[PDB]
């Protein structure tokens, strides 16, 4: 059956293959998860350490996309990092012709827009990273929202992508995530992170979170190694 | 075979099955979309299914907003279907700053029709799998409802529907019309829910429902607050 | 059969995986292997040379990019040439523009993205030489690495190349001592590790190996056959 | 085999068969008349709809492209308003250079001409559509035909679309040179009566009438009168 | 399968469309080149009048410059293009340098646009083999030979097109420093080795001679008859 | 048992399972169609010889150009396709040139062939430019020159890559007379010493019996410019034999 | 396997199939006939289009007049015949602006010869399938005929003619052609007879052909496209010559 | 020669016109009337012992031929209604298949779409060729093989399997009549459907004469 083979081709009962099978990337790669909470959004990546050879602090897959708006990426990372530079590029654009800092619905849909060009041409292949951006601007409020590598773009209070996501949208669905607050948040997100992390297959993980918020000042930053630590005693404890 | 497997190539008896392909794509979807023109106003309704709660129900929408006084309905891929707003929106702008005056229903389902025919003829890209419905007001030709397939027909209709039943939600608006009464704005936002919830068999709730209108009173689109889908929603169970 | 899926960098299997990227990864391990290590004040690439005869001259493996930056190729040589002399130019123009040496994870970020165009793109072949590419900046000695795949990674110590397991298992056994090593130490750790990697008849020898250094007072140097003595005199016999 | 999937190659035979492909895509298509009378032309098509649901003012199958040059189609309806908006622009392309409205028969080898650059690359594919062009210059009425191939015949009357064999043959035994329009006009609704397979209403069909006047499309009301007798 | 383009490389590394293009040039009608101490004699088949078929429109030996003659086996349309363009470039060097077009350049600029065509896919190599004679400034006479490849030699004498085989080596027997004494005895033995391939007589044989400083002459059907009877008496 | 499928062969920009690029190393094969060439690199000078292989006897032999100048320092002899050499002597001689006119000095072997190479590198589609060949160049090219350093012998391959060699073969025999220069060849040995060798080993791995006919022979002494052996001069070295 | 597509790729044994390929359809055109007498040159061709509702409102379907000396006959895919036309009145006419003097015959066909090798050479078109024969008086070569054929390789021919049963024609001009001795008049008698011989329909319709003379007549060259009734007359006087060669027989 | 096509072009409207008449009239007539076999009650006995048919051959037992043993009569009745009926299925598929043969246009590049609707249609008719082929060898071989089994029961009268063979030799035939009638009304009905679906590519394979591009 050739109908598989490329991204302008559709099958005949209408399914463009090729965009699916991208989606399969992301499963491949590791767990990554965003809650979105009253005061901002906080994002968490188990980031596999492959081998002990590999700087800690290194192999980031959470990127700040702006100065207002973090992306923490899942799938064939070389794509993510191309992403997020449009991402960036965008953004910047925004301010130099706008003048102020790009609303977050509007940057996810452009960079959504640029990973659906990729669906419909046959020269280049989908793009093979589903991303999510986060912001807190007191105006617009916390915004969570995740691009597929389709360039489907969806606004979610809390998300999941990558190796254990349908495991780890059961666990994040039982949080209240909209009363509770962002530093009550970091704590929790580890022990989601925790709970999907498979020992038997993954040999280690390291936890990787970022946070932007009132807390932030806006700013999306990579959470205080205080508060990582603090989170990542409070999910082995509860992993008991 | 091999007749299939690029747009360009025809069939041997003609066909251009890449085009026919699209058309199910629509389908996949697996929502409906049915739209009715009264005497003064025009609706457009739509089946909004949330798969899972975290997903924030207000971005999830297939109704969005070409101009103040145009709206669309746009079924069939998501990504595909945003592609397609942009450019309406882009080229209903772009009458404006031309010729001055806001773009006639008509000529933006012809302009876009007119652009899927391109990629209907030219060999790398792939018709983009969606419809779209326009729903608009002619001060000279009064409510007008207009719908653009990935082929670029662009025919436009008294009442139409798009998704996977539309051939039943067909068959219930064609009835409906061959006994025409008319229709008042409560009466076509009616008979929409009643035939979207027929087909469908959902009897539907406030919340599972997107539904648009354009009236000659107030041109202007507006989609329906949930409060206000509820009323006309517990009229139609009262009566 | 599945011998489709695996003709283009724009083809994705059914399993999500780009076949050609990973069959251009397969390019590093032809190569000769290069071990590269820091030290809180130095970065040091070691490399094992091969020659097509006797009477033909050793490869060159490590190539000066500039006064801070120099990189070790292992994989197709010509990609190489091609990519040092991006990341040349790009460290060329930043002193023109800024007059600071560029920072080196920065080059490795420019390396990336240009390495990446290739992967989504019908026409150019993914580039198949693996880089490992050492530093001093600013912020302290630096180590990356570079795969044809576009991902770059930063590491405390890293070999590339054919039988590049066993030295990375050296590395791995002898990493905590690298931190606070002499420059003399730590050049001798890695010519030990490299030679895992040789064959057990073959021995290092000042003809096949080239040692790199860059460190805050040390401009990047490729000491090479005959300036590797005083390195080689200090190292003990095989395990 | 791989001479059907190409169109710049050339079959053994020499038959660029995407083209042959092409002209039956417009045999499949809804039936068109084209009768040329001595005082007119009358271009007369089918213009069945699924449902009553269509609205018929909306589209029009017969389209003006100057005030005395008017087309039907028969064959893939996106490609129709392609050609008749590259039509109507060459056309107003012609006034602006020779301030003289242009002749029929330079139009019909003007769009043509766009019909053959498309079956040339490739990547393009050939135009699925015929065109039937009637225009009345210099006192003279005049019927023209261009298939997708790029090449433009003048018919004095023909039928392109389902049933078109049949339909030449009814138009042969039936056409006389002397006849006048209004005769002419109810000769092509006969026509098409031929492979209508249903009742013919004024809706179901579209009619349209060329003569010193200009191209203009009969009204309902008026073939409603007409599809009387 | 490694057939099929022109850039692909066989496992053996042979390209084998400029070979087939090679074949090409075999079809073609023969022509004989002979570098006489005075004269450069270019003589070519003529495959038939056809009896309703003027002759003039048919020349397979064409004059490039004042200086350089060409003969052409091979596709006769791309011949007529090369022909042209080598036309165009000898006048374009008289521009550049004002001086007149040496043999080798030409033959080293029609050899360029050959392998320009055979580097890419996209473009067909010319199925023309040519044979360029001229004499240079130094007035020594020079022959040179180029092939779809794009590979340029001077041969003392050669043969392309059909029947090459056979003429070259009749040529190589044939051919010695007492055969090009005289400039008649050139124009023979050119006459002789064409024999040796044409079906029919001299009536099918069309040949021209440069001089040192005259410009190329088509000798005329009746000369080549009495070149022929001289011949066929002596024989 | 045998699979010999292939399938990842044709076709530059395409990575084998096992990363080899196939087409590029039939490029390298296609150079062993060519006539033998062999170079020696010696403190007195560096020597070229290469086997015409002249087809008939009325072609004339100095037409066959298998050694050539690149400039007065630096000469190459080349085995493989004619063609694609003639393009890369040319780039050479205009970078020679270049080099002059920019910083008024002669380029050193190793600039030159670096220069070349990176025309050959451009086979893989590397630049946007139309006017470069696809298919990598089927040429091997042996540059010798004595530069600052001396005599130096630099091999290129069709790869583009480029190495100093004290003495290569590049050809049909290749092979062979590798393993011959390998057991002659001393850093020790004088140019006339290495003539007599490399016209040794060439007359062994060639067909046909040595003549002055069928061999160029050249030489870059450091006091002289790039001389040809005359067909007197090769006759007195072939007699030597 | 499969040589014969792409129109760039030499097949073993060095032939392009693609070009040959286009030659076999000229081969389906209706006959195209063209005799070259020394007061003038004529252009006769089989109009194969005769169904009974088409109208001739223009000045021939297939002989085309590119410029005010030269003619020419279209044998082939209409569409690409109708290109070619317009590029060669397009060639003629630049000429005229260049040298202000009428194109050489033989260049204006040397020039479309050349559009049509391009084709062929360069990989994405198809290469041309027409093949059109050319009739004109130039002052260097005076009355001349010239045939070209898809591959772009043109000839100068006394007599000759393109199409279905093209063979039968050419070999029936072979024994009746006089060299030297012909007159438009014997020629346009010689053109009933070939054609009549070659076109199926027993009775040649003269209303199924076409015959363009072209003469120069007070210093300038006048081509015309002979009325149907000087051909009704041409077909009557022939079918009475052959009659009466029958009655004598 | 104009003559011979004349009267091969008889044949073949003649094969038009008796193969039209057999889709329009007798396959449907057929599948009518095998199904009503199928339902008769004779093709449907519920006890499969009752078909038993007697054997006597004299059982031994310790201190002549057997006396004429005849076939299963029940059998022979069916087999008698089933005989005919494969014959003339074979004979119509040979009237189809000959008409869809002749029917096949002159070898050309292009337009081989209708060619091929025509081959599919000649490949299902080839496959029930060899089906209902079968089904004749099967009829002969029952009368074979009880017959051998027979003989060997009476030569070696102690071996009770071989009086076994027999009896299920039997049954098994009656099973299979019972599955070759189904098959055969499944077999008229599968042709008709095939043809009337692609009847107009069938007879019409190319198609009409386009217009010309010449």
């Amino acid at each position: 059956t050739g109908y598989d083979l490329s991204a302008s081709t559709f099958s005949p009962d209408g399914r463009v293959f090729q965009v699916e099978y991208a989606m399969k990337a992301v499963e491949n790669s590791s767990t990554a998860i965003g809650i979105r909470c009253k005061d901002g959004v906080v994002f968490g990546v188990e980031k596999l350490v492959l081998s002990k050879l590999y700087e800690e602090g290194s192999n980031k897959r959470l990127f700040n996309v702006d100065r207002h708006v973090g992306m923490a990426v899942a799938g064939l990372l070389a794509d993510a990092r191309s992403l997020a530079d449009i991402a960036r590029e965008e953004a910047s654009n925004f301010r130099s012709n706008f003048g102020y800092n790009i609303p977050l619905k509007h940057l996810a849909d452009r960079v959504a827009m640029y990973v659906h060009a990729y669906t419909l041409y046959s020269a280049v292949r989908p793009f093979g990273c589903s991303f999510m951006l986060g912001s807190y601007s007191v105006n617009d409020g916390a915004q969570l929202y995740m691009i597929d590598p389709s360039g489907v773009s969806y606004g979610y209070w809390g998300c999941a992508i990558g190796k254990a996501r349908q495991a780890a949208k059961t666990e994040i669905e039982k949080l209240q995530m909209k009363e509770m607050t962002c530093r009550d948040i970091v704590k929790e997100v580890a022990k989601i992170i925790y709970i999907v992390h498979d020992e038997v297959k993954d040999k280690a993980f390291e936890l990787e979170l970022s946070w932007v918020g009132e807390l932030t000042n806006g700013r999306h930053e990579i959470v205080p190694k205080d508060i990582r630590e603090e989170a990542e005693k409070y999910a082995k404890e509860s992993l008991k | 075979a091999g007749f299939d497997r690029h747009i360009t190539i025809f069939s041997p008896e003609g066909r251009l099955y890449q085009v026919e392909y699209a058309f199910k794509a629509i389908n996949q979807g697996g929502l409906t979309s049915v739209a009715v023109r009264g005497k003064d106003c025009a609706v457009i309704v739509t089946q909004k299914k949330v798969p899972d709660k975290l997903l924030d129900s207000s971005t999830v929408t297939h109704l969005f907003k070409i101009t103040e006084n145009i709206g669309c309905v746009m079924t069939g891929m998501t990504a595909d279907s945003r592609s397609q707003v942009q450019r309406a929106r882009y080229e209903a702008a772009n009458w404006k700053y031309k010729y001055g005056y806001e773009i006639p229903v008509d000529m933006l389902c012809k302009r876009i029709a007119d652009i899927s025919q391109v990629y209907t003829q030219n060999a790398e890209m792939r018709p983009l799998g969606c419809c779209m419905i326009l729903i608009g007001i002619d001060e000279e030709q009064g409510p007008q409802v207009y719908k653009c397939d990935p082929a670029g027909y662009y025919c436009g209709f008294k009442a139409t529907a798009a998704g996977v039943k539309q051939t039943e939600s067909t068959s219930f608006l064609e009835k409906k019309v061959k006994k025409k009464f008319d229709w008042t704005f409560e009466q076509t936002v009616e008979t929409a829910i009643t035939c979207l919830s027929t087909v469908l068999s959902i009897d539907f709730k406030p919340s599972e429902i997107e539904v648009g209108v354009v009236t000659v009173e107030n041109p202007k689109f507006r989609i329906l607050t949930e409060a206000e889908i509820d009323a006309h929603l517990v009229a139609l169970a009262e009566r | 059969f599945r011998n489709q899926y695996d003709n283009d960098v724009t083809v994705w299997s059914p399993q999500g995986r780009i076949h050609q990227i990973e069959y251009a990864m397969e390019a590093v391990k032809q190569g000769s292997a290069t071990v590269g290590l820091k030290s809180k004040t130095h970065a040091v690439l070691v490399a094992l040379k091969r020659a097509q005869s006797e009477l033909a001259a050793h490869q060159k493996k490590i190539l000066h990019v500039d006064n801070h930056i120099g990189i070790s190729i292992a994989g197709l040589t010509a990609d190489a040439r091609l990519l040092c002399n991006f990341m040349r130019q790009e460290c060329l123009d930043s002193r023109f523009v800024f007059d600071r040496p560029l920072p080196v994870s920065r080059l490795v970020s420019l390396i990336g993205s240009k390495t990446q165009i290739p992967t989504q793109r019908y026409g150019r072949r993914p580039y198949g030489v693996g880089l490992l590419i050492a530093g001093y900046d600013d912020m302290g000695p630096h180590i990356f690495q570079t795969c044809p795949s576009a991902n770059y990674f930063d590491c405390r110590a890293m070999s590339i190349g054919a039988r590049s397991q066993s030295a990375r298992t050296y590395l791995e056994r002898h990493m905590s001592e690298f931190m606070e090593c002499n420059l003399n130490e730590l050049v001798k750790h890695g010519l030990r590790a490299l030679r895992e990697t040789l064959p057990a008849e073959q021995d290092l020898t000042t003809k096949n190996v080239s040692i790199g250094i860059v460190g805050k007072d040390l401009e990047f140097t490729i000491y090479d056959d005959d300036d590797v003595s005083p390195f080689l005199e200090g190292l003990e016999e095989r395990p | 085999r791989g001479y059907s999937f190409s169109l710049t190659t050339f079959s053994p035979s020499g038959k660029l068969v995407q083209i042959e492909y092409a002209l039956a895509a417009v045999a499949g298509g809804a039936p068109s008349v084209g009768i040329k009378a001595a005082n007119g032309v009358v271009l007369a098509t089918e213009k069945k709809q699924k449902s009553i649901l269509y609205d018929e003012r909306s589209v029009h199958k017969v389209e003006p492209i100057t005030k005395h040059i008017g087309l039907v189609y028969s064959g893939m309806g996106p490609d129709y308003r392609v050609l008749v908006h590259r039509a109507r622009k060459l056309a107003q392309q012609y006034y602006l250079v020779y301030q003289e409205p242009i002749p029929t028969a330079q139009l019909v080898q003007r769009v043509a001409s766009v019909m053959q650059e498309y079956t040339q690359s490739g990547g393009v594919r050939p135009f699925g559509v015929s065109l039937l062009i009637c225009g009345w210059n210099e006192g003279r009425p005049y019927l023209f035909q261009s298939d997708p191939s790029g090449a433009y015949f003048a018919w004095k009357a023909t039928a392109m679309g389902k049933n078109y064999v049949n339909g030449k043959t009814f138009l042969e035994k039936r056409y006389n040179e002397d006849l006048e329009l209004e005769d002419a006009i109810h000769t092509a609704i006969l026509t098409l009566k031929e492979s209508f397979e249903g009742q013919m209403t004024e809706d179901n069909i579209e009619v349209g009438i060329c003569n010193e006047a200009g191209f203009r499309r009969l009204t309902p009301t008026e073939v409603k009168d007409y599809l009387a007798a | 399968s490694y057939d099929r383009a022109i850039t692909v490389f066989s496992p053996d590394g042979h390209l084998f469309q400029v070979e087939y293009a090679q074949e090409a040039v075999k079809k073609g009608s023969t022509a004989v080149g002979v570098r006489g101490r005075d004269i450069v004699v270019l003589g070519v088949e003529k495959k038939s009048v056809a009896k309703l078929q003027d002759e003039r429109t048919v020349r397979k030996i064409c004059a490039l410059d004042d200086n350089v003659c060409m003969a052409f086996a091979g596709l006769t349309a791309d011949a007529r293009i090369v022909i042209n363009r080598a036309r165009v470039e000898c006048q374009s060097h008289r521009l550049t340098v004002e001086d007149p077009v040496t043999v080798e350049y030409i033959t080293r600029y029609i050899a360029s646009l050959k392998q320009r065509y055979t580097q890419s896919n996209g473009r067909r190599p010319f199925g023309i083999s040519a044979l360029i004679v001229g004499f240079d400034f130094d007035g020594t006479p020079r022959l040179y030979q180029t092939d779809p490849s794009g590979t340029y030699h001077a041969w003392k004498a050669n043969a392309i097109g059909r029947g090459a085989k056979s003429v070259r080596e009749f040529l190589e027997k044939n051919y010695t420093d007492e055969a090009i004494e005289t400039d008649d005895l050139t124009i023979k033995l050119v006459i002789k080795a064409l024999l040796e391939v044409v079906q029919s007589g001299g009536k099918n044989i069309e040949l021209a001679v440069m001089r040192r400083d005259q410009s190329l002459k088509i000798l005329n059907p009746e000369e080549i008859e009495k070149y022929v009877a001289e011949i066929e008496k002596e024989k | 048992m045998f699979l010999t499928r292939s399938e990842y062969d044709r076709g530059v920009n395409t990575f084998s399972p096992e990363g080899r690029l196939f087409q590029v190393e039939y490029a390298i094969e296609a150079i062993k169609l060519g006539s033998t060439a062999i170079g020696i690199q010696t403190s007195e000078g560096v020597c070229l010889a290469v086997e015409k292989r002249i087809t008939s006897p009325l072609m004339e032999p100095s037409s066959i150009e298998k050694i050539v100048e690149i400039d007065a320092h630096i000469g190459c002899a080349m085995s493989g396709l004619i063609a694609d050499a003639k393009t890369l002597i040319d780039k050479a001689r205009v970078e020679t040139q270049n080099h002059w006119f920019t910083y008024n000095e002669t380029m050193t072997v190793e600039s030159v062939t670096q220069a070349v190479s990176n025309l050959a590198l451009q086979f893989g589609e590397e630049d946007a430019d139309p006017g470069a060949m696809s298919r990598p160049f089927g040429v091997a090219l042996l540059f010798g020159g004595v530069d600052e350093k001396g005599p130096q012998l630099f091999h290129m391959d069709p790869s583009g890559t480029f190495v100093q060699c004290d003495a290569r073969a590049i050809g049909s025999a290749s092979e062979g007379a590798q393993s011959s220069l390998q057991e002659v060849y001393h850093k020790s040995m004088t140019l006339k010493e290495a003539i007599k060798s490399s016209l040794i080993i060439l007359k062994q791995v060639m067909e046909e019996k040595l003549n002055a006919t069928n061999i160029e022979l050249a030489t870059v002494q450091p006091g002289q410019n790039f001389h040809m052996f005359t067909k007197e001069e090769l006759e007195e070295v072939i007699k030597d034999i | 396997r499969r040589y014969d597509s792409r129109t760039t790729i030499f097949s073993p044994e060095g032939r392009l199939y693609q070009v040959e390929y286009a030659m076999e359809a000229i081969g389906h055109a209706g006959t195209c006939l063209g005799i070259l007498a020394n007061d003038g040159v004529l252009l006769a061709a089989e109009r194969r289009n005769i169904h009974k509702l088409l109208d001739e409102v223009f000045f021939s379907e297939k002989i085309y007049k590119l410029n005010e000396d030269m003619a020419c006959s279209v044998a082939g895919i209409t569409s690409d015949a109708n290109v070619l036309t317009n590029e060669l009145r397009l060639i003629a006419q630049r000429y005229l602006l260049q040298y202000q003097e009428p194109i050489p015959c033989e260049q204006l066909v040397t020039a479309l010869c050349d559009i049509k090798q391009a084709y062929t050479q360069f990989g994405g078109k198809r290469p041309f399938g027409v093949s059109l024969l050319y009739i004109g008086w130039d002052k260097h070569y005076g009355f001349q005929l010239y045939q070209s054929d898809p591959s772009g390789n043109y000839g100068g021919w006394k007599a000759t003619c393109i199409g279905n049963n093209s063979a039968a024609a050419v070999s029936m001009l072979k024994q009746d052609y006089k060299e030297g001795e012909m007159t438009l008049k014997s020629a346009l008698a010689l053109a009933i007879k070939v054609l009549n011989k070659t076109m199926d329909v027993s009775k040649l319709s003269a209303e199924k052909v076409e015959i363009a003379t072209l003469t120069r007549e007070n210093g300038k060259t006048v081509i015309r496209v002979l009325k149907q009734k000087e051909v009704e007359q041409l077909i009557k006087k022939h079918e009475e010559e052959e009659a009466k060669a029958e009655r004598e027989k | 020669s104009g003559e011979a096509r004349k009267q091969v072009e008889v044949f073949r409207q003649n094969l038009f016109q008796e193969a039209e008449e057999f889709l329009y009239r007798f396959l449907p007539q057929k599948i009518i009337y095998l199904n009503q076999l199928l339902q008769e009650d004779s093709l449907n006995v519920a006890d499969l012992t009752s078909l038993r048919a007697p054997l006597d051959i004299p059982i031994p037992d310790p201190p002549h031929k057997c006396g004429f043993l005849p076939g299963n009569e029940k059998v022979l009745s069916l087999l008698a209604l089933v005989k005919p009926e494969v014959w003339t299925l074979k004979e119509k598929c040979i009237l189809v298949i000959t008409w869809i043969q002749h029917l096949i246009p002159k070898i050309e590049d292009g337009n081989d779409f209708g060619v091929a609707i025509q081959e599919k249609v000649l490949e299902r008719v080839n496959a029930v060729k060899t089906k209902v082929e079968a089904f004749q060898t099967t009829i002969s071989k029952y009368f074979s093989e009880r017959g051998d089994a027979v003989a060997k029961a009476s030569k070696e009268t102690h071996v009770m399997d071989y009086r076994a063979l027999v009896h299920e030799r039997d049954e098994a035939a009656y099973g299979e009549l019972r599955a070759m009638v189904l098959d055969l009304r499944a077999f008229y009905a599968e042709l008709y459907h095939i043809i009337s679906s692609n009847l107009e590519k069938i007879v019409n394979p190319k198609g009409e004469e386009k217009p010309s591009m010449y």
